[PDB]
């Protein structure tokens, strides 16, 4: 099997997160 | 002209079927667990039965943009597990929903009741969904969530590190969080049909 993959875009906030790319 | 599954008409049905099946469980997993406030949800009707969807924009289309990537890869029967990850304010996991699922690797061309006895079936599994906080411990303020995709592993594997589907980029999970030291199981529901096996259980860390 392959995984487990997830989304390299974590979920939202309720109001948007801090700057932080890497 | 030779088809593959996912070609077929009631192949691509299914996957449109079950990747809102799955939008619907992460609405409700999400507003049962509290991970975001019972305020932003509201009650909807879905299969027959009530439900909570998020009325924040931005979680939304998340949710769709992850989920649509799922899509795809049910038609061609990709698709082993989907896991709704809570993670505490320290990034730890506290509860994993797993959603296993087996489908045939072909569908009929008669597609003549196709959905006949589907929504039976997503319905009792969103009714489990919906009363587990009645089995569950509360958890800790500040959760957030994560979604996991397993797939099966074909011939060509795919070395890539950042695996992009429909302009969305996925990575591979680290251990950090996924690993639980022998947590609890909980069966949720297992049902069988012709166009679909699910079996649906919560982890909870000890």
């Amino acid at each position: 099997s392959s995984g487990p993959w997830k989304p390299a875009k974590p979920a939202p906030s309720v109001s948007p997160g801090p700057w932080k790319p890497i | 002209t030779t088809l593959t599954r996912q070609d077929l008409n009631s192949a691509q049905v299914v996957a449109d079927v079950l990747s809102e099946f799955l939008e619907v469980a992460v609405h409700l997993i999400l507003y049962v667990r509290e991970v975001y406030p019972v305020g932003i949800f509201q009650k909807r009707k879905k299969y027959n039965v009530p439900v909570q969807m998020s009325c924040h924009p931005e979680l939304n289309q998340y949710i769709q943009d992850t989920l649509h990537c799922v899509k795809p890869l049910l038609e061609k029967n990709d698709v082993e597990k989907v896991v709704v990850v809570i993670l505490d304010k320290e990034h730890r996991p506290v509860e994993k929903f797993v959603f296993e699922i087996t489908q045939p690797p072909l569908l009929s061309i008669n597609s003549d009741s196709l959905l006949s006895h589907v929504e039976q079936l997503l319905r009792a599994f969103i009714l489990k969904i919906s009363k587990v906080d009645k089995v569950l411990d509360h958890n800790p303020p500040g959760c957030t969530f994560t979604v996991l995709v397993h797939t099966r592993e074909a011939a060509t594997r795919n070395m890539e590190k950042i695996q992009v589907i429909k302009d969305f980029p996925w990575i591979l999970a680290d251990e950090q969080d996924v690993h639980m030291h022998d947590p609890r199981l909980i069966p949720l529901k297992t049902m069988t049909s012709d166009i679909l096996k699910m079996q649906l259980y919560v982890e909870e860390r000890a």
